[PDB]
């Protein structure tokens, strides 16, 4: 059970669960267009989703949930999870986003893509914030797992309450884990609570980016810019956008 | 609707 | 600089004293035009009070006028919503927009497109109820929203701007200190304090999500020309696509 | 943008 894991054991589990870094199908023979750039990014996102599903199954407590509830959490959180991973990989690349090792973009490179620049700017700002805070990998994996469990929990009869309570108990364990990591790292008691709040407050901005990014992807689909894979179409359709 | 995500969660 | 020297108790007192009034709606069967009228006329009157409240949140008037505008443009609907969810806490299944405007789901919907937002607001009020959110905690969370929601989209890299972001983050840390102090006063163990802090800040991600959905709904209602929106409300709305 | 700016100044 996830509830009996120690903090060290929780971190080890999340760290071993980490998905691989995937490469893009970037073709340097031709210039980008709006369509080709969107094709590369959505092809990448689609391949990542399969790995994300298999990562979620390894997050302590996730497989205790009903299949309906697992679907709901992933449907709610998938873009947030892709974004936090992107912002993490981009930390050491000021001014650029590392979508893949062979696809590192600055803000001018995708300027052909309508509506991109607001989102690019927010993602860059978040990566800069993580860098400034000196976010550690152990903290990152805790935050990513918090996004999975938290984002969809509020939009979940007797059975529902126990599912909710379970998610909340696991989230509490992750809070304990973050605090333990901070303490082990030498932070004072006051710095621990200040840092915990700073990290969790960033998750509000990640939600905001996800909502904007979902509307952007919807606009690209609705304009026939890029064909989305069946899975991506389903993840997008879960958000019931206009 | 046989949702893809539902199936993948079982494989 | 006065803000950064407040004790936890002085911060709570300041925030409690800043609180805006609870406003009324108009004193038989509702329509889409009439209900949107009542809700947007109320939101507009509240916005004027919100501006004056914001000026009383410790640290806010230390910021440039440009930065105060930016924070309120980003946060205003989140701030309206957290106030609504708070007023509705003790009325399970209802939303208390005003003391003479209390809406339930049992009532036939008179406005298209708002059931999902209605249910999310109700779920938040229920979460607050389950957590037994205290008034002193609520005012902390509302000020965190004002200061946090827009700080990530100050993209300016000039020295003055960095100092401004630094200051916002120093004030946010003070508010975190205040929340933890309230929890310590209430007899929570250190472990319970950090857990509750995290539980409350994670709800702000849900509130961001609702604001994003509510903004799209208001925009659709504007485009439908169903409701005359006030000049101020239109400009607060316009800020979210500018 | 202007109305908010005016109200924040206004006292
Ligand atoms: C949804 C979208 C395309 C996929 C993006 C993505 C792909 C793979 C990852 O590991 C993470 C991500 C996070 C952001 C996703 C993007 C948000 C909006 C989007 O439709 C495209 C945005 C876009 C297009 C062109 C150039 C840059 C961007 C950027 F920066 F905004 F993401
Ligand atoms: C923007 C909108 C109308 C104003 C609402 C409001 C008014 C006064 C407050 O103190 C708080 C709020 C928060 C919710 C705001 C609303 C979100 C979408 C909206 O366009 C209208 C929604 C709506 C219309 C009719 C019946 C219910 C709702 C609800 F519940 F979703 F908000």
């Amino acid at each position: 059970l996830a509830l009996s894991l120690t903090a060290d054991q929780m971190v080890s589990a999340l760290l071993d669960a980490e998905p691989p870094i995937l490469y893009s199908e970037y073709d340097p023979t031709r210039p980008f267009s709006e369509a080709s750039m969107m094709g590369l990014l959505t092809n990448l996102a689609d391949r990542e989703l399969v790995h994300m599903i298999n990562w979620a199954k390894r997050v302590p407590g996730f497989v205790d949930l009903t299949l309906h509830d697992q679907v709901h959490l992933l449907e709610c959180a998938w873009l947030e999870i892709l974004m936090i991973g992107l912002v993490w990989r981009s930390m050491e690349h000021p001014g650029k986003l590392l979508f893949a090792p062979n696809l590192l973009l600055d803000r001018n490179q995708g300027k052909c893509v309508e509506g991109m620049v607001e989102i690019f700017d927010m993602l860059l700002a978040t990566s800069s914030r993580f860098r400034m805070m000196n976010l550690q990998g152990e903290e990152f994996v805790c935050l990513k797992s918090i996004i999975l469990l938290n984002s969809g929990v509020y939009t979940f009869t007797l059975k529902s309450l126990e599912e909710k309570d379970h998610i909340h108990r696991v989230l509490d364990k992750i809070t304990d884990t973050l605090i333990h990591l901070m303490a082990k790292a030498g932070l004072t008691l006051q710095q621990q609570h200040q840092r915990l709040a700073q990290l969790l407050l960033i998750l509000s901005h990640i939600r905001h980016m996800s909502n904007k990014g979902m509307e952007h992807l919807y606009s690209m689909k609705c304009k026939n810019v890029v064909p989305l894979s069946d899975l991506l179409l389903e993840m997008l359709d879960a958000h019931r956008l206009h | 609707k046989h949702k893809i995500l539902h199936r993948l969660l079982q494989d």
